[PDB]
């Protein structure tokens, strides 16, 4: 008898969820869970934590599987708090909570779906050396795991009999006051024809207008820019300019109704696996006031058995850091008007693109020989 | 206009003594004092100090260690609500350097330095003493590890680097295999900079191995000269200490006044919007705190109780002073101070572990070689 | 680990050298048994000799 509650933000297709909650095959593992539902608004932390303690404190929940809409980043931040100071583990399965964290404390009981900054830097040069693209320059601001982008950018590429010829890296601080006429002296270095950018929404808007204001956007130079950067698809900021390639989870075949039993499948599984073998089960009094004696029970095996479980032929094998090791990306291009459209997804790293030559989007010839 | 700033303490009668400082800082646009107290717990923490952020629309936040021991996670709870809207906030008495990390606190600022200026202050003593050889020996901590680094760059200048960097695991209970490899070495001269109990446990194991006899150094920091570690504490040992860190009033008469030539410069420049009130109501950013961290903290301090008060651009007090501290007989003498970037002598002569009355070389030539 | 005894245009060379500075000697050969050149390790930062 473990308690599972589930937190929505925003609109969401209630019923579906209810109908979806028992969909998989949950009988040989001795859970007999419960399901709790609650929805609630974005009101504010305060609200969160109150909501929080009152669900933990009504009926025996060890667990949380949080969802979100919006694409506000701080709220994983107080989520990974939270998990902090109460031994319970949460998960973050949509919205904001799919944000990446800059680093969790060696005690925090807190995960997410979605690939980090190194995998997605990694599915950048991958791309690249499909269509011929050895010419490339980095430009990026500070934010939190930059070093560790550029880093493993460079440790990749000087590894290799392929050449990749590196023009230049810029770490601009736009925060600075004044300092726009700098940056725009700055940018006017650039020369390499493939550009690498790593900026937050508002960031990347400010910067393509500075760039458009230079023009240095118009027909030869693309731009590759990595997921925290949409946020949301449908909202297109119109200052975006034609041809931005972007790489981003697979939201469209894999909307909701299905994250919420594999986030429940987890905690089953994992509960179950280290019942049998340990012959013990992590259930404290979980009190909201005066927690700080109630870590009298360690709960870090429970941890050990979280970053390794399996179901239904699908692998969840997570990492220290606290992630996929094995998504499910898409590429997604900005066509000519205000829209995104697939282009290519790969699985278990194994690239596959729609198209053969990049569109076009007279100086170019073609040559023939024997 | 009328502008308030707000501010936790520890005391009901510091609580007192912070409205009896803003009113005499009154006669320097009216402002006011709020002000309240500390909780066994981190939730309810960050929960009143929302509801007290929708009191009265602070500007700034003030903030002080409880009379907790450790309280490494006290200041926690308000750095994080106040991040998530972007409000500056001012420590008297951290000095933890995690608090230092730009990713993770976006806005905070510090009364007081932390300890890399120690190990940077450790520095002069071999400038002046003609010391080119050290063992340097730190715990594995985020703490250890931006001392050992900013060490490390500091004397690449020099290009003098140190001969061996060795590292235990914290709350041990056994060091008696890993200070065996330093006793191998050539170097006389040991730099820890550990924990207070990890301080009991290296002592006791460096008398059983006869390591604490003549020709042998000792640099030590705040936290091992202090507690219970001068219980077993040979003598000789050179320490140090702040000339007014433990004085909270002296840094309240005047950090109020810092932060009140701050809002002059800002209330009359442009597009003021205040900080909204709504702790439920609004979850966005206010416009106020990106321009007013950067005048804040080139804000220069005429004079005060402490001397001249200049910040860098870390968020850290800069020109602090540093006594060079000392024992012997059982108790603690001063042989000195640290003028700003160099050290003068005292009247008093400082008596070197094992009775010898010398200035040691620190080094022993050894007739053996691989 | 097993005794040897070496000999050689170097082992010579030291031996005089020695003698002039006032100093002994324990030689051992190498483990591995290369030169040593650098190499990444576990796909980190860090670079380490060999
Ligand atoms: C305090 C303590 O446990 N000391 C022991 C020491 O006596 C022993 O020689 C060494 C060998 O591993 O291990 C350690
Ligand atoms: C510190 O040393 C300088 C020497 O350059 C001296 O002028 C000054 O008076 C000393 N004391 C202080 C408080 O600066």
């Amino acid at each position: 008898s473990i308690g599972i509650a589930v937190i929505l933000v925003g609109t969401s297709d209630e019923v579906a969820i209810k109908d979806a909650h028992e969909k998989d095959d949950f009988h040989h593992l001795s859970v007999v869970p419960r399901v709790e539902l609650v929805a609630m608004n974005e009101t504010d932390p305060k609200s969160i934590i109150t909501r929080i303690c009152d669900l933990m404190s009504d009926r025996k929940i060890q667990g949380v599987v949080f969802a979100d809409d919006t694409d506000q980043e701080a709220i994983a931040q107080i989520l990974d708090f939270i998990s902090a100071q109460t031994l319970t583990p949460i998960l973050g399965i949509h919205g904001g909570s799919s944000m990446i964290m800059a680093d969790k404390d060696e005690s925090s009981m807190f995960f997410q779906f979605g690939p980090s900054i190194e995998q997605q830097a990694s599915v950048m040069l991958n791309i690249m050396e499909e269509y011929d693209w050895y010419i490339f320059s980095i430009v990026t601001t500070y934010f939190p795991g930059y070093q560790d982008f550029v880093n493993k950018i460079r440790s990749t590429i000087e590894n290799s009999f392929v050449g990749w010829e590196l023009e230049e890296v810029l770490l601009l601080d736009m925060s600075l006051d004044d300092g726009d006429s700098k940056i725009q002296n700055q940018l006017k270095k650039l020369q390499s024809p493939i550009i690498l950018l790593y900026c937050t929404k508002e960031e990347a808007t400010y910067i393509f207008e500075v760039a458009n204001s230079v023009g240095l956007t118009g027909y030869g130079y693309t731009w590759i820019v990595p997921s925290l950067v949409a946020g949301d698809t449908d909202t297109v900021p119109s200052e975006f300019p034609t041809g931005l390639i972007s790489v981003s989870y697979d939201e469209w075949d894999y909307g909701l109704p299905a994250r919420v039993r594999d986030g429940i499948a987890i905690i089953t599984t994992a509960a179950s696996d280290m019942l049998s073998e340990h012959s013990f089960i992590p259930e404290p009094k979980s009190s909201c006031y005066n927690t700080h004696e109630k870590r009298i029970y360690q709960s870090n095996m429970l941890n050990r058995y979280l970053i390794n479980v399996t179901f239904e032929g699908r692998n969840l094998s997570f990492s220290e850091d606290g992630y996929q090791m094995h998504p499910k990306l898409v590429i997604i291009l900005l066509n000519k008007e205000r829209k995104w459209e697939r282009v290519g997804k790969w699985k278990d790293k194994s690239l596959q693109m729609k198209y053969y030559v990049w569109p076009r989007m007279d100086d170019h010839l073609s040559i023939v020989t024997l | 206009k009328i502008v308030n700033i707000g501010a936790v303490l520890s005391t009901r009668k510091h609580e007192q003594m912070f409205r009896e400082a803003v009113n005499q800082a009154n006669k320097r646009i009216q402002l006011q004092a709020t002000s309240v107290t500390h909780k066994p717990n981190a939730i309810q923490m960050a929960l009143s100090v929302c509801e007290d952020l929708i009191s009265s629309q602070v500007y700034a936040i003030l903030v002080s260690h409880p009379p907790t021991p450790n309280d490494h996670f006290t200041p926690t709870p308000v750095s994080y609500t106040a991040g998530f809207y972007r409000i500056p906030v001012l420590g008297l008495t951290t000095r933890m350097s995690i608090y230092s990390d730009k990713s993770i606190h976006l806005s905070f600022l510090r009364t007081v330095p932390p300890y890399s200026h120690q190990s940077s202050v450790w520095f002069e003593m071999m400038r002046v003493y003609n010391w080119n050889h050290i063992i340097l020996l730190v715990s594995d901590d985020h703490e250890g590890r931006a001392a050992q680094k900013r060490l490390e760059t500091l004397l690449e200048e020099r290009e003098s680097k140190a001969e061996k960097v060795l590292q235990f695991d914290p709350g041990t209970k056994n060091v008696t295999a890993l200070l065996m490899e330093a006793r191998e070495l050539e170097a006389r001269v040991i730099i820890l900079s550990a924990s207070e109990d990890d301080a009991a446990t290296v002592y006791r194991a460096a008398a059983m191995l006869d390591m604490t006899g003549s020709g042998y150094v000792w640099l030590v920091g705040e936290r091992e000269i202090s507690g219970n570690a001068l219980r077993y504490a040979p003598d000789g040992i050179i320490g140090l200490q702040l000339i007014n860190g433990k004085n909270e009033s002296a840094h309240i008469s005047d950090a109020v006044g810092v932060v009140a030539q701050a809002v002059h410069e800002l209330l009359e420049k442009e597009n003021i919007t205040d900080p909204p009130r709504g702790c439920v109501g609004n979850t966005n950013i206010w416009k106020t705190g990106p321009l007013f961290k950067r005048v804040l903290m080139s804000s220069k301090y005429a004079d005060g109780v402490t001397g001249r008060v200049e910040f860098n651009e870390d968020g850290d007090r800069k020109f602090a002073q540093y006594s060079i501290m000392n024992l012997q007989n059982r108790k603690l003498v001063q042989v000195g101070i640290y003028n700003g970037t160099h050290v003068i002598p005292n009247d008093r002569k400082i008596i070197w572990p094992g009775g010898e009355t010398e200035k040691p070389r620190g080094y022993q030539m050894s007739t053996r070689l691989k | 680990t097993v005794p040897q005894c070496c000999y050689g245009f170097c082992i010579d060379l030291l031996i005089k050298l020695a003698r002039t500075m006032q100093f002994t000697y324990e030689v051992h050969l190498v483990a591995d048994g290369k030169f040593g050149t650098q190499e990444r390790v576990q796909n980190s930062n860090k670079k380490e000799w060999n």
